[PDB]
């Protein structure tokens, strides 16, 4: 007997018991008696869900039993499984419902039987705010009293609202499990059809938090498979009906998991034989997470310990610096890779330290595991080490990458901190903040000086490697979306960012990679992927698609913009830009002053009236905002000519800017050093004496077309 | 010259707060707050009273005067203001689940609540503290003890959001304020949590925030201004909720109203001082599209109606 044929064999028994005791309630009450469950306004939960109809009297319940008829079709296809999954689900109701008819109170203590509304609405704000991971139902028998209680309390102490059907509520009274609706752990009844009054809860869910009517069974059906995180862990021998209403459980998205051996379906029916792994398997299973409490650390750990300064001669332990070779990363690891909460120490721990100072190779290896882990998500991850060290008091850890040094005080060994406990935090602080791309952390800390610069090598210089080449590679037209940002439209009301690889944030903070981490991690954020599609220029940067985006953004302020010029419907600027450039017609160029400038500029403005002019959210035709990495982009100014019109720029930023900028201009054919026909503010301020300069050097940009 | 004809595509829904005769509709323009010669306005602007669940000690002498016999009592206190003064709403404030002040537990505060709520039948609205971990169990407690009368429960903040909205909305059938610090971005990002939670336009009302003339009043004004533009102008769903203002939260707090004559001999009266900063504050966030003001005196409260109606009739 295959899965299909166990199923509708289940089905037909569980018809032909609800047909069964319908009998009995018409024959002793008659079809004018009425038919109800105690203390709900959705009359049968599942018939009321699959139909609309409301069934009051015997007569109707008698009427009931057509819909599991006509849910019990023997083809050999998912969707007949599915519904005579649900056949069984109705049935199991009737047998209910007939219950409460025939017997005034069928269900005897410890057995709570049906679940009324006042409960659901108690439990259903912990479903809604996470405060209950999942439901575990759990029906059948286990081998032993003892592993019943151990996986039931198992659950209970993962704060998850267990159900019990079955043998196992003897088991668990044997066991000595604390049973109740504030502990969490609820009998239903010993007989397999009172798992129905768990399914009812799912059922009236939808019907009271997801405000679905009555008779949209695949509304229905589809809230409860991605709202509600119930499975079921069926123990001990399986009857066809045992099977049947597992395929009820499934045909509510509710996997169902089980130490028999059966035939699997794929993260529906699951054979896990281990009851030392049933709970991880299935909280796998219903992709339940359960979040930590408290950092396990005996060191305070606050948000306002940060930037503490602690005395040099306190000074336990000195990793990194010029003193140690001391280093970090956190890499995309394959499930396999990465075993979850494993924090391995290898080389001497802060223990063995016997002098004032201390002075040892420090290497944090963190690898993430994820369904939607990316390394381009690596960088992003990494950095918050510098944070998440820092919140703890006593440790001091600054830097970027091998650069990183910290420094531990006596304190916090004398409190009893050890470098297991960097792990801790670690490992927590990444399912917390992270926890939306991060499933399992694997924190190494090594302190051998040999296998320090082993993995370092072997690891932490090529992701290094990588990424820098990553950075240096990307351009506009390998990649296809772009980014907006509207984070600064809180004081520039028309601003939208746009965020390219070839053009950074103007802020100077937001890059692509960092646009597409902060949409991963925040959707409802202010970085929201924009596609690249319906090109109306290419040279100068019109997508239709980015142009309505930013009319949305912009609630209308800004209809039409170009990435890539700034003559023709330029981007808006806000105010965080560190760099101004302006166009200079007489030069037939452009010329460029940060922030940290105060004298005038060829323009004949300074840095604030130029920052007046161009910021706000105002599209001001000839002059720009940006960052200092836009300078030396290929997409600078593509829409005029490229950089080649920079006349004129302040003495530091052409030393910061010129190795960039030489490499950019080298590709546009020019000399070694572009740099030198760029005037600077002691070569010439004056427009005449601008101009005298560029016809001296040879500028490139005197020779080309006008710029306006 | 041609008569500015200014057509919006928007529309701002509709929220019911309160059961019975007594319950009132937020809502339902198309056009900017009294601009009764470009369209319609939906629903004329609410004006609500504000009391404490205990007795209010910082409150002003004249205050405290006028309810000298009836603040002691929440349900007293609640009559008394539904009977001489009859308005739009009650807005009954936890104070005493302040963790910074004399902090109580969320089944004193419910059943405080409870009791007023089943005394007036006036629309009732429940304001927390400004504590986001506390209003939560708070919210809870409070929604679970009045369930059937169509409350307002405020200060649903992003950190707590879905403890209100699941307590609220969905468990017990109230309403619920989504609260955003002076951002018509952070407003948006609320509404969108909101609704993807599984609550509607239909089932919760905006706060942008509020403050007091003088204290970053003209931030409230421009996010008042660009909300009510991008809902109605630019056809923004995410911001087309009915926004409600507690102007006595911060216009009584200041010194300009706070300060007795005493302190201050050249500032005059006390009470005119006070009414007069309510006055001003809720006629600018009346101006520029909030559709419910709270007020405490009921000076200012009988001003404000006596504006709305000189403004729309
Ligand atoms: S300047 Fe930076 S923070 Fe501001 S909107 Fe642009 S990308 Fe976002
Ligand atoms: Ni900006
Ligand atoms: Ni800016």
């Amino acid at each position: 007997m295959n899965l299909f044929q166990t199923v509708f064999t289940g089905s037909k028994q569980a018809l032909a018991a609800a047909e069964g005791i319908v009998k009995q309630a018409v024959d002793e009450k008659g079809r004018d008696y009425k038919v109800a469950f105690p203390d709900t306004a959705y009359s049968l939960p599942v018939i009321f869900a699959a139909t609309g109809k409301k069934i009051t009297n015997v007569g109707e319940l008698e009427g009931a039993l057509d819909i599991v008829r006509s849910l019990i079709v023997e083809e050999e296809m998912l969707d007949k499984l599915l519904n005579s999954g649900l056949a069984t689900a109705v049935a199991a109701e009737i047998i209910e419902a007939a219950k409460y008819v025939l017997s005034d109170a069928p269900y005897a203590e410890p057995c709570v039987g049906f679940i009324s509304d006042p409960i659901i609405r108690s439990l259903g704000v912990p479903l809604v705010t996470g405060d209950i991971p999942g439901v575990a139902v759990i029906l059948g028998e286990c081998p032993d009293s003892e592993t019943a209680a151990k996986i039931i309390k198992d659950y209970q102490s993962k704060g998850l609202l267990t159900c019990l059907v079955g043998k196992v509520i003897d088991q668990a009274i044997e066991g000595k499990v604390k049973m109740g609706l504030d502990l969490r752990v609820i009998p239903l009844g010993y007989d397999v059809t009172s798992v129905i009054h768990v399914v009812t809860i799912a059922i009236r869910a939808a019907l009271i938090f997801g405000g679905i009517k009555g008779g949209q069974l695949n509304d229905i059906l589809k809230y409860t498979a991605e709202r509600v995180p119930a499975f079921v862990n069926a123990f001990g021998p399986l009857s066809e009906l045992v099977v049947s209403a597992g395929a009820g459980a499934i045909a509510l998205g509710f996997p169902v998991l089980t130490d028999q051996v059966v035939p699997e379906v794929p993260t529906l029916l699951l054979t896990q034989k281990d009851y030392d792994k049933m709970v991880k398997t299935s909280l796998e299973a219903r992709n339940i997470k359960i979040k930590i409490t408290e950092i396990p650390i005996p060191v305070s750990f606050a948000a306002a310990f940060e930037g503490e300064r602690i005395r040099k001669n306190d000074m336990l332990a000195e990793f990194g610096g010029n003193k140690t070779k001391a280093w970090e990363l956190v890499m995309c690891a394959d499930q396999g890779e990465v075993e979850d909460h494993k924090i391995e120490v290898i080389g001497p721990d802060i223990d063995t330290i016997d002098k004032a100072p201390g002075r040892m190779p420090l290497g944090m290896l963190i690898k993430v595991s994820g369904t939607n882990m990316q390394k381009d998500f690596e960088p992003v991850l990494e950095r918050r080490l510098h944070y998440f060290l820092n919140y703890i008091e006593g440790v001091m850890h600054v830097g970027q990458r091998n650069l990183t040094w910290v420094r531990i005080g006596k304190e916090a060994f004398e409190k009893g901190f050890r470098l297991k406990h960097f792990g801790e935090v670690i490992y927590a602080k990444m399912l917390d903040e992270f926890g939306s791309v991060v499933d399992k952390c694997e924190v190494t800390i090594i302190t051998d000086p040999g296998k320090a610069e082993e993995l370092e090598g072997k690891y932490a210089v090529p992701r290094y490697k990588e990424r820098d080449a990553r950075l240096e590679s990307l351009v506009d037209e390998k990649v296809d979306t772009f980014y907006s940002c509207n984070l600064c439209q809180s004081f520039a009301p028309a601003h939208v960012c746009i965020v390219t690889p070839e053009r950074l944030g103007l802020c100077g903070a937001v890059s692509w990679l960092d646009a597409k981490a902060t949409l991963e991690l925040n959707p409802t954020g202010p970085c929201q992927a924009v596609p690249k599609e319906g090109v109306v220029d290419e040279n100068l940067g019109i997508w239709e698609k980015v142009n309505e985006t930013v009319s949305k953004i912009s609630q209308g302020a800004v209809t039409s913009v170009t990435l890539y010029s700034i003559l023709q419907d330029p981007m808006t600027s806000c105010g965080c830009f560190e760099c101004i450039t302006g166009i200079m017609p007489e030069a037939n160029g452009v010329v460029m002053v940060n922030r940290e400038f105060g004298a005038t500029t060829p323009l004949g403005m300074t840095f604030g009236e130029l920052a007046s002019m161009t910021g706000g959210g105002v599209q001001t035709p000839g002059f720009m905002g940006h960052g200092r990495q836009f300078i030396a982009s290929k997409k600078f100014m593509k829409g005029e000519g490229g950089l080649g019109r920079i006349v004129w720029m302040p003495k530091e930023l052409k030393d910061f800017v010129a190795e960039k900028l030489n490499k950019t201009a080298k590709e546009l054919y020019n000399i070694d050093n572009f740099a030198d026909m760029i005037c600077d503010e002691t070569i010439a301020t004056e427009s005449e004496e601008v101009v005298k300069f560029l016809e001296e050097k040879g500028h490139p940009a005197l020779k080309m077309d006008p710029i306006m | 010259f041609k008569k500015p004809t200014q057509k919006f595509s928007g529309k701002i829904g509709e929220v019911e707060i309160g059961t019975g005769e007594k319950a009132l509709k937020l809502g339902g323009e198309s056009v900017l707050p009294f601009y009764t010669f470009d369209g319609d306005t939906g629903n004329t602007p609410k004006v609500g009273m504000e009391i404490l669940d205990v007795y209010p000690e910082d409150w002003i002498d004249p205050l405290k005067d006028i309810y000298k016999d009836v603040a002691k009592d929440p349900v007293k206190w609640a009559q008394f203001v539904e009977e001489k003064y009859s308005p739009d709403f009650i807005c009954l404030r936890l104070i005493s689940a302040d963790p910074n002040g004399t902090d109580a537990a969320p089944e004193d505060c419910a059943k405080t609540a409870k009791a007023v709520v089943e005394a007036i039948k006036t629309p009732l609205v429940v304001a927390g503290t400004g504590n986001h971990e506390k209003d939560a169990k708070l919210f809870e407690k409070v929604a679970q003890e009045t369930e059937g009368h169509n409350i307002l429960l405020m200060s649903a903040v992003e950190d707590n959001y879905k403890s209100v909205g699941a307590a609220g909305v969905m468990a017990y059938n109230d309403k619920v304020v989504a609260e955003s610090s002076v951002d018509i971005n952070l407003a948006k990002q609320i509404n969108i949590l909101m609704n993807q939670l599984g609550i509607d336009n239909t089932k919760f009302v905006d706060n942008v925030g509020c403050a007091a003339g003088g204290y970053g009043y003209e931030y409230v004004i421009s996010t008042l201004d660009r909300v009510k533009l991008a809902a109605l102008g630019q056809d923004d769903k995410t911001l087309q909720v009915p926004i409600i203002s507690p102007v006595s939260f911060e216009a009584c707090k200041v010194k300009e109203a706070m300060d007795s004559e005493e302190d201050s001999p050249q500032w005059g009266s006390q009470e005119d001082r006070t009414v007069s900063m309510e006055v001003a504050t809720a006629s600018g966030v009346l101006a520029s599209g909030t559709d419910a003001v709270i007020l405490r005196h009921p000076k200012s409260v009988e001003v404000i109606r006596n504006f709305i109606k000189e403004l729309l009739g």
